[PDB]
């Protein structure tokens, strides 16, 4: 009854620190074996 | 802190819908706090429109948040950063390599060393190469190894190089198991065509929701202590309009709706990198002042005698079963006025 996440296609990402509420990094994967 | 940390969110995204105007359908990977650290900091020894235009196109109002807040904030923002956290490397730090010639205020040093951690270095620039080894090899130790070679090239004239670094290591609170990675599996990287990545797999309770608005799913994975990820993934062919709302009243909104429930969760395991040439850029965001031949950094040496000329940020970031490793750095150079 579950629903399936698959991180199959482009998808962005954010790191944060809780804390004081800090993005710490920020990105789009579009190709994640690229160069 | 908060109001912080939110207009310094939504740099990052404006700055990060810059890039998706530069370099589009790529890769994007950067650190926005490193980014606006640096600059917080050139600001600092800044005075009058040079410094007001600094800490504008960082995206603070000066109304709302005078200068000395702003400073405050800054400092205290690092100093937490910082802090030890069990079971978690978190370290931002920077560097000032000052030309042997220059005439620094030992005002600016002592409050750079005491309040932001800052590493001084007397530098002779007059050896171009050699202090553009010293400068990567200072970067390179303090991300652990993990930003190689970030000046590429150091115009003869530098007299002052400034560099920011932040180093992140963490373990997901729940880590996949490597004998349930699928060793071959398929990427989508645009409409017809995929690459095949390792795709770690794991049945767990986390945070997430389906934003119906935006029509992306937004799932989060915690690290073991005071950090998390988040992973956004748009619906075919929405990446751009998904793009175009990020912000932090999103973010916040997205902090009130992720629920907790189980998952059939499969994420990659994979590396990227980014570079960025960011002169340009930041001249356009409205810091025009400090590379002009009157900028004003009367804050930093009692002649004034500097300019900006370059900027450049490189980042890095590996995800695999066990947790997260990334880092990045910032690069300031400034010339004769
Ligand atoms: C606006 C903003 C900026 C940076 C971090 C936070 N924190 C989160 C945002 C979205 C999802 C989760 C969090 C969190 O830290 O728990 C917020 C609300």
């Amino acid at each position: 009854l579950h629903p399936i996440i698959q991180i199959d296609r482009s998808f962005m990402l954010l790191i944060l620190e809780r804390s004081t509420r800090s993005i710490l990094f920020l990105g789009k994967v579009v190709n994640p074996t690229e160069a | 802190l908060y109001k912080m940390s939110s207009i310094n969110a939504d740099f990052a995204f404006n700055l990060y819908r810059r890039f998706t105007v530069e370099t589009p359908d790529k890769n994007i990977f950067f650190s926005p706090v490193s980014i606006s650290a640096a600059l917080v900091m050139l600001s600092f020894g800044a005075c009058c429109s040079t410094q007001t235009e600094i800490v504008e196109t960082l995206g603070f109002n000066l109304t709302d948040t005078p200068m000395v807040e702003i400073q405050h904030g800054f400092q205290h923002l690092i100093c937490s950063l910082n802090f030890p956290k069990k079971e978690l490397e978190l370290q931002i730090g920077n560097a000032l390599f000052i030309g042997k010639h220059l005439k620094p205020l030992a005002k600016f040093l002592n409050d750079v060393k005491t309040l932001y951690e800052t590493e001084v270095f007397s530098t002779d620039f007059s050896n171009i190469s050699a202090a553009k080894q010293e400068i990567n090899s200072h970067v390179e130790m303090q991300t652990k190894g993990k930003v190689v070679g970030l000046i590429q090239d150091l115009k003869p004239n530098t007299i002052m190089v400034l560099v920011n670094y932040i180093h992140f290591k963490a373990q997901w609170a729940n880590p996949f198991d490597p004998s349930k990675t699928e060793d071959s599996s398929s990427f989508l990287i645009d409409k017809t065509t995929t690459v095949q990545v390792p795709m770690m797999h794991q049945m767990e309770q986390y945070y997430h929701l389906v934003d119906m608005e935006l029509n992306c799913t937004v799932l989060q994975m915690d690290y073991s202590k005071n950090a998390l990820a988040l992973f956004v993934l748009p619906k075919e062919g929405q990446m751009e309009s998904v793009e175009a709302a990020m912000s932090s009243k999103t973010l916040k909104k997205w902090n009130r709706l992720l629920q907790k429930g189980w998952v059939d969760l499969f994420v990659p395991k994979f590396s990227i990198s980014a570079t960025y040439d960011l002169g340009a850029t930041l001249l356009k965001m409205g810091i025009q002042h400090a590379y002009s031949e009157n900028a004003d950094f009367s804050g930093l040496t009692e002649d004034n005698g500097l300019k900006l000329s370059n900027a450049a940020h490189k980042a890095v970031l590996h995800i695999g079963e066990k947790g997260t490793e990334a880092a990045g750095a910032m690069f300031l150079e400034a010339i004769p006025r």
